């Protein structure tokens, strides 16, 4: 939508359209890559990430719940 | 010292210059070469002003626009245009050269005549 | 997930995404197109990927760890 | 609202000619089965045979330059010359080349032809095996046993190689005395009877200048009449007749019949492009620089006679201002340039 | 305009305050509004529609949002209007036109100035004149005449019945013409072009 | 790195990935996608140079660093 | 004409449209029809024959299906009405005059 926008005047047809709208739904599936990253970046919001975090803690363990992951992050510095 | 080499044939698809919608053969792009790209390239910088849109390099499109709606007199701003495309045209290495013959000037229509100078 | 997606799968769900009664024929300048674009978009995943490593400082020290210590 | 630009190249053409540089030839074969424009070189249809192959191979390459065009059309042999004729009918070609030409078909062939000449006005050059007939449009190549890069060839295949060179031959150039690099081996054939059978309107090779080339340019037409002479004798001058014939037919097609009212300033400017088309013929050194138009005033008092106007008690360009009843008459001067193969001069 | 609710009347007052600033040499198609950054969406051929239609819109075009025509409210230009008729430009110059030239007359010449051919001649070169300034000006053509109405006076004279026989027609020009002027003036305002087309080789 | 990251410099990058008959051009419509594609890249290098900032325990806002002192 | 059989009227009708658009400065004789595809062989005899009839009539010349004749389709023209008068291009300027005046 943004770079049909960006395209000219003579390039407002349909056949050039649809590679700009599979290019802009594909930078839509980056940009919520993005954000799952940017969540993965904060531990509170990483969920998935909690396991290599409690790594660096050094601590293993099998963990049901996200929750619990935080909880154990928090009880385990100071 | 060194001699230039000579330009390759510039590839690109086609399209009727008024129905302005790339003609699709077969499901395969056409082919235009030889004196078939350069008035594609030549329409593209024409129809469109680059400082309109971001993408474009600034030394792309044409300034023809400012003229556009009758904004000063015609006899003067004939002289203007011929530099204005001038400019806009000169940036393709193949052109070589732009000639404007005369403009007519009748009603709210304006009709000229320019000539283009090629390699091939 | 960064390390979901690869260079491949991507390139070729592309190229699906693209719906033309154009043919799409491999070797074709389209298709180069796509590689291309393929190709930078593997570049982008793979640094965020490293971005995530660097985060997480498993191996490869920086001064993202020094700073985590402090 | 909105009004638009848009311009579109124009360049004006220059010298637009027709039936030049054309090739066509009809071969029987019964897998391709139809017609194909060669217009890119090596351009070999799967369908073709072999020898179809080589004939083409050989139809490629010119002296000077590549024949601007040949044309192949393949039909089964039965019902070939038929159709062949009609092909050339429906679609116009500067020369003819049959791979398989039998007598029967080579005597149709030149009927076809010289009836096109004189009737269709249709001024075409066909290239013929062994053919004496009574006409100067046909070609006979009498050289038997031809021999071409250690290769057996028959008279048909190198009269078809023959045509491919003669189309890539400039009409500025000549066609005598034309060496053939390909050609390595060819029988022993003695001088007297090379002069013999080039007196005898046929042509032939010879090993001469340290290689092998023709001895002469003349048409296979034996027999020159009076108002044919030596200068028709050449197949040089017959082509650009005919080269001006077809482009004036094309042009008056083109312009003037029916389009263009017939009256006395028409009729002038019809004779200044008439001279305007002869002076670009003049640029080219085919014909001499020096040529007259005239409006033929013969024709026109004999119209007057069929009208029964008198021709008494008015001037004679009142007979020129006169109405033609939509006819036109018409009168030219011209002469081709004929020029020397081999030379003979004087010392002190 | 402006991320504001907007009637139409509050625009036209506005596109009546920009029309009053735009100087006639200039024009006034294709006017940018900076101001005005939302405007609904509306497509091309509905543009083009409207336009003929004799109507006034808002388009968004060359990265702006700007007019697509100025043409008169007017949608039937009869035969003697016409296409120049149809800009509001060209009537609004022939009305300056009329509005001076009737003012300086009622200024001059009704009572205070005498009927007469030497007045009738001074009137004519004063009009010139002011056709020249006018000319001076691109909004119309330098070419013009302004001429003594030859066949009203000859009306004039039929309405009298003096026999127009038997006298030069300058004697008709001499004639008094019972405290009335009859004129005619030639005429042509400039029209020019909003886009072109042009032709390449 | 993400800085030496440019519009322009993968916009040629692109183009070299792309072995094509057709010559490369300003403003043709495959280098229209090309350099949208560019751009919106480039774009999202600068959203990844601001978040090695943002993840940092230093130069955090009002949120970042409640977050991180929760 | 354009790969289709059409009615003799179908195309007296083509030829009149075609003749509205020919203006009187060129006539209609040897005019190229790009539209048909094909007409059925037959002599140039016959055909100057129908030409001596007055009938009009298709011809392939030059390679293209063209018109013979612009002749009236008058069959008897007595001995002072003329061969212009056989023409319709002669007879449509005449009759153009005498609207006229």
């Amino acid at each position: 939508m943004k770079l049909i926008d960006k395209l000219p005047s003579f390039d407002r047809n349909y056949i050039v359209e649809e590679i700009q709208g599979a290019y802009d739904t594909e930078l839509n599936i980056l940009k919520e890559d993005i954000d799952d990253t940017f969540n993965q970046l904060f531990v509170d919001t990483a969920t998935w990430g909690l396991d290599m975090w409690e790594d660096i803690l050094c601590i293993e363990k099998k963990e049901l719940d996200f929750d619990t992951r935080r909880s154990n992050i928090k009880a385990k510095m100071r | 010292l060194p001699k230039t080499e000579e330009l390759p044939i510039f590839r690109e698809v086609a399209w009727d210059f008024e129905k302005d919608e790339p003609i699709l053969e077969k499901g395969d792009f056409k082919i235009i070469e030889k004196k078939e790209a350069l008035k594609v390239w030549i329409y593209k910088c024409i129809k469109t002003n680059r400082y309109e849109h971001e993408i474009y390099s600034l030394e792309y499109g044409t300034e023809l626009s400012e003229l556009i709606g009758q904004k000063y007199t015609k006899g003067l701003t004939e002289s203007e245009a011929s530099r204005f495309i001038k400019e806009a045209l000169l940036i393709n290495p193949y052109i070589l050269e732009v000639n404007v013959k005369s403009a007519n000037f009748n009603r709210d229509i304006l009709s000229a005549n320019v000539k283009v100078s090629t390699i091939y | 997930m960064y390390s979901d997606q690869t260079y491949e799968v991507i390139k070729n769900r592309t190229l699906e995404n693209i719906n033309l009664d154009i043919y799409k024929g491999e070797g074709s300048f389209l298709n180069n197109m796509v590689s291309g674009n393929n190709l930078e978009l593997s570049k982008i995943y793979l640094e965020l990927s490293k971005m995530h490593k660097m985060a997480f400082i498993q191996d490869t020290y920086n001064q993202f760890l020094d700073k985590r210590v402090n | 609202p909105s009004i638009n630009i848009s311009f579109k190249e124009l360049a004006t053409t220059v010298k637009e000619r027709s039936a030049r540089g054309i090739i066509a030839m009809v071969l029987k074969d019964a897998k391709a089965l139809g017609l194909n424009e060669i217009h890119e070189k090596e351009d070999i249809p799967v369908d073709l045979s072999a020898e179809n192959k080589e004939y083409i191979n050989l139809a490629l390459m010119g002296n000077v330059n590549t024949p601007n065009k040949l044309l192949v059309y393949v039909i089964e042999g039965e019902a070939d010359i038929q159709t062949a004729l009609d092909f050339l009918e429906t679609k116009e070609f500067n020369y003819l080349c049959m791979p398989k030409a039998v007598e029967a078909d080579k005597t149709a062939i030149k009927n076809w032809i010289i009836k096109l000449r004189d009737i269709d006005k249709v001024k075409v050059k066909a290239v013929l095996g062994k053919v004496v007939g009574n006409h100067e449009g046909i070609i006979n190549f009498t050289t038997e046993d031809v021999l071409v890069g250690e290769k057996k060839y028959s008279v048909d295949e190198f009269t078809s190689r023959v045509a491919g060179l003669i189309a890539g031959t400039p009409l500025s150039q000549s066609v005598t005395y034309t060496k053939l690099s390909d050609v390595v081996d060819i029988p022993k054939m003695t001088k007297v009877d090379a002069e013999s059978r080039v007196n005898k309107g046929e042509l032939i090779l010879i090993k001469e200048a340290g290689a092998i080339r023709i001895a002469r340019g003349v048409n296979s037409l034996t027999e020159l009449t009076a108002e044919k002479g030596e200068m028709f004798q050449k197949i040089k001058i017959v082509d650009t007749l005919d080269i001006i014939h077809s482009d004036i037919r094309k042009v008056i097609i083109d312009d003037y019949i029916g389009k263009v009212t017939n009256s006395y300033d028409n009729k002038c400017l019809l004779i200044v492009a008439i001279k305007s088309y002869l002076e670009e013929l003049e640029k080219s050194a085919l014909i001499e620089s020096d040529s007259t138009v005239e409006i033929d005033f013969e024709a026109q008092k004999s119209y007057l006679k069929s009208k029964g106007v008198d021709l008494s008690y008015m001037t004679l360009q009142e007979i020129k201002e006169a109405n033609t009843g939509s006819k036109v008459f018409l009168k030219a001067k011209i002469k081709v340039l004929d020029a020397m193969e081999d030379i003979d001069l004087s010392i002190e």
